[PDB]
RNA sequence: GGCGACACACGUGCUACAAUGCCCACUACAAAGCGAUGCCACCCGGCAACGGGGAGCUAAUCGCAAAAAGGUGGGCCCAGUUCGGAUUGGGGUCUGCAACCCGACCCCAUGAAGCCGGAAUCGCUAGUAAUCGCGGAUCAGCCAUGCCGCGGUGAAUACG
RNA sequence: CGCCUCCUAAAAGGUAACGGAGGCGCCCAAAGGUCCCCUCAGGCGGGACGGAAAUCCGCCGGAGAGCGCAAGGGUAGAAGG
């Protein structure tokens, strides 16, 4: 590589919020991120962050069967 | 919306013709003036004519239109814009 | 893109900041800081990083927010517009939905006046 | 102001009660 | 050649599963990565403030490599484009920096994407290469909210030695590329 | 803008446009015609064309009658012109010391 | 079913565009009215609308009832914001045979326009204007921000 | 009305008409000398904003691009970048 134009790559820590730490390389030796592949809901299986809903409507109402048959 | 303590309202005279069709191998076309009646699941799959004040509108009930009223599907005002 | 994907303002208190999130109002701001035991009057510039991911964790796991919320609200307006019910028609035309008079006003739904 | 239901002043304007104006 | 986990994962895990999935008879036949070409079609800096040096300072932090200036082929009146004008940045990543970039790309960048639901499975070259665009540059771990000024995305070309899209789908998915379909 | 009321009577959009074109004679005086309001009506002997218009210098109120509706309209404009030209020039009279 | 429609246009009003302000907690000070399938104390459940218990009062006795502005304390720090509360998604309550068209209210979320308004134009001469709440008729409920009343705080100016 | 290009012009050169069509009266301090390096237009597929067409990637693609300006000749094994 040409000299004096490229940011030097050094060994680097990456600390995600989920405690996962990656041993990679970067121009910054230590970086904090809010998410990573180890915890992101698309990555960690069908980790439905909230809406493990199912249908949900238009029948799980069932309030109720009091009308006659 | 209606209190949950009260029931899911159907005019009873419409609910009856639903089950007689269910318990015999439906369907015949149902004419009705019961805009106020809820679309209970036993109705799913029928086609019912709703009076809008002028015409009885054929409304095919599907699975995703249950917690609703029959009037919502036979609108009353003809409007096509201005100009 | 701190929490939750929205870079909430520093300089402001936590309860006030978290309102700058799609899905979190004054009510849910009280709920997040009690359930994680954070002083609701602490500026975002002063949250210990332990506090942040503590606050971040509870918020994102409890409630639907930003994109997932917006996709859902749209999906409900979409299904209303597909099943052809009356409210769906009002969304089809951009007219109001909750029974308001349209002979005048309704400028929020219609937009600024179109001359003739 | 008075037109805001989620405040005390709004519930006073309407004559109603709730979480933001208890009785 | 540095020891980077993605490169090691390529040789130790990825290659054996590829040989087994396709039955290659020569070690040079198994798909590998040729290069990763990052491109910014800036153009919002054509005349305005040709101080895209802001962006070159960014891509250099992201890749450890100084990007090079792309200049307009012909002149285009509707785009307000004079032949020769500087309209973006291309940086070509190979060998360890290519691995080092892709390593952080799969681990950190793609997860930070807004409402991320996986890479587009249909974006393949038809000859075994892949391409994806980005909407922002904060996606990367080195570019913080403080230092940024404007929202500039990029194109990323992933060039493999695979002759077909299927072999390339296999290689990239095995490296940790999250596809939705 | 200009409003037209047909009291206890139905008129066409053509008739309304004739009225707007006839009131356009008042644009001669190059003064703001503010919310002009015409009322066409039917009495047992003929039609009545009323009008109320405000200008920066005063208001105009006039009523025209005739068997023929257009003539009653025209008579209205004549009475409205004479008032407008009075509003626009009466101040010039007491000018010399 | 419509009278509630909606490319538009005008009249009357409500809430505002903020710091003489907004929010929360605590604490004062009225008048006139209404009230026996009525007004509801107080207790319990619910964040709440409300629900279940249940006393009192044919009512200067019991109840609607808390008046609000104000006072005290704390927050907000000039940003389309802790200004503003439109619009919409979702969840409930209650009346009523029935709330799709087309009810009011509560709760979560959404959080629009609006930065004081062109030509033009209205009211008001003193407890008035301005501002703050309270009550009643109609009334199952309510589209009342209307109307008829009631008190609280309380000005400016009139040469001519 | 002088000059350039093509045709008329009858396969050397030349060849007329108030015959058929276009251009010139500049320009360039590099658009000149040399050395080194590089190769087009276009089609298809892929890629945030981004489009028929901006920039990126892959495959095909001998010259249809380019060569300041008319036309012709020439030309990438460069006269083009
Ligand atoms: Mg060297
Ligand atoms: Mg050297
Ligand atoms: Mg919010
Ligand atoms: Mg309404
Ligand atoms: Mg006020
Ligand atoms: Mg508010
Ligand atoms: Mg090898
Ligand atoms: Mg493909
Ligand atoms: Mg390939
Ligand atoms: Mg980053
Ligand atoms: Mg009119
Ligand atoms: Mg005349
Ligand atoms: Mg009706
Ligand atoms: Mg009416
Ligand atoms: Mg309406
Ligand atoms: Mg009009
Ligand atoms: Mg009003
Ligand atoms: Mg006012
Ligand atoms: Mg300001
Ligand atoms: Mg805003
Ligand atoms: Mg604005
Ligand atoms: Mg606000
Ligand atoms: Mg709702
Ligand atoms: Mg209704
Ligand atoms: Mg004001
Ligand atoms: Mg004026
Ligand atoms: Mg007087
Ligand atoms: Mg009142
Ligand atoms: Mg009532
Ligand atoms: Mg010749
Ligand atoms: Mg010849
Ligand atoms: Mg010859
Ligand atoms: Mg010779
Ligand atoms: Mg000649
Ligand atoms: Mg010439
Ligand atoms: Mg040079
Ligand atoms: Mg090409
Ligand atoms: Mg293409
Ligand atoms: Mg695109
Ligand atoms: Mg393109
Ligand atoms: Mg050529
Ligand atoms: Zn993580």
């Amino acid at each position: 590589m040409k000299e004096g134009i490229h940011p030097k790559l050094v060994p680097a820590r990456i600390i995600c919020g989920c405690g996962n730490v990656i041993e990679t390389y970067s121009t910054k030796p230590e970086i904090y991120v809010e998410v990573c592949s180890k915890c992101h809901p698309f990555y960690t299986g069908q980790q439905r962050f909230v809406d493990t809903e199912g249908r949900v409507e238009r029948f799980q109402r069932r309030y109720g069967d009091s009308y006659r048959k | 919306p209606r209190s949950l303590k009260k029931g899911v309202f159907v005019d009873d005279h419409l609910l009856e013709k639903v089950l007689e069709l269910n318990a015999k191998g439906e369907k015949r076309l149902i004419k009705t003036w019961s805009r106020r009646s809820t679309i209970v699941p036993e109705m799913v799959g029928h086609t019912i004519a709703v009076y809008n004040g002028k015409q009885h509108v054929p409304v095919y009930i599907t699975e995703n239109m249950v917690g609703h009223k029959l009037g919502e599907f036979a609108p009353t005002r003809t409007y096509r814009g201005h100009g | 893109a701190r929490i939750a994907g929205v870079e909430i303002p520093r300089n402001k208190r936590v309860d006030v900041a978290l309102t700058y999130i799609y899905g979190i109002g004054k009510a849910r701001a009280k709920e997040a800081l009690e359930k994680t035991g954070i002083n609701p009057a602490t500026r975002v510039k002063d949250l210990t990083e332990a506090e942040v991911v503590r606050l971040r964790e509870y918020v994102e796991n409890t409630w639907k927010l930003e994109g997932e919320l917006r996709a859902e609200v749209a999906a409900n307006i979409k299904r209303l517009m597909d099943i052809g019910c009356y409210r769906g028609l009002r969304h089809r035309r951009g007219l109001p939905v909750r029974g308001q008079r349209t002979r005048t006003n309704a400028r929020t739904r219609k937009g600024p006046r179109k001359t003739v | 102001g008075k037109g805001d239901r989620r405040t005390r002043r709004g519930k006073i304007w309407r004559g109603t009660y709730g979480k933001y104006r208890p009785r | 050649p540095l020891d980077v986990a993605l490169k090691r994962k390529y040789y130790e895990e990825v290659r054996p599963e590829l040989i087994r999935r396709f039955g290659y008879q020569n070690v040079w036949e198994v798909p590998r990565l040729e290069k990763v070409v990052i491109n910014q079609g800036l153009g919002e800096a054509k005349e305005d403030a040709r101080i895209l040096e802001k962006a070159a300072q960014e891509l250099a932090l992201i890749t450890g490599q100084k990007p090079a200036v792309t200049r307009a082929k012909k002149s285009i009146s509707n785009f307000k484009l004079r032949k020769g004008m500087p309209i973006g940045l291309r940086v070509t990543l190979r060998r360890d920096r290519m691995w080092i970039f892709l390593e952080k790309l799969l681990n950190v960048a793609l997860p930070r994407i807004r409402d991320f639901r996986g890479l587009n499975p249909n974006s393949f070259d038809g000859r075994g290469n892949y391409n994806l665009g980005l909407r922002e540059q904060l996606i990367f771990p080195e570019i913080t909210y403080d230092m940024v000024d404007a929202l500039r995305g990029m194109d990323i070309a992933v060039v493999t030695t695979a002759e077909t899209d299927e072999e390339a789908r296999a290689l990239l998915e095995l490296l940790g590329f999250p596809f939705r379909k | 803008t200009m409003n037209i009321t047909s009291k206890q009577m139905e008129i066409t959009p053509a008739i309304r446009q004739h009225v707007a074109d006839r009131l356009a004679k008042l644009e001669k005086w190059q003064t703001h015609l503010i919310n002009p309001h015409i009322i066409l009506s039917k009495e047992p002997q003929g039609f009545v064309a009323d009008a109320t218009i405000n200008t920066p210098n005063g208001v105009l109120v006039a009523s025209g009658k005739h068997e023929d509706m257009y003539t009653a309209i025209n008579e209205l404009i004549n009475k409205l012109e004479r008032q407008l030209n009075k509003l626009q020039h009466k101040g010039e009279a007491r000018r010399a010391a």
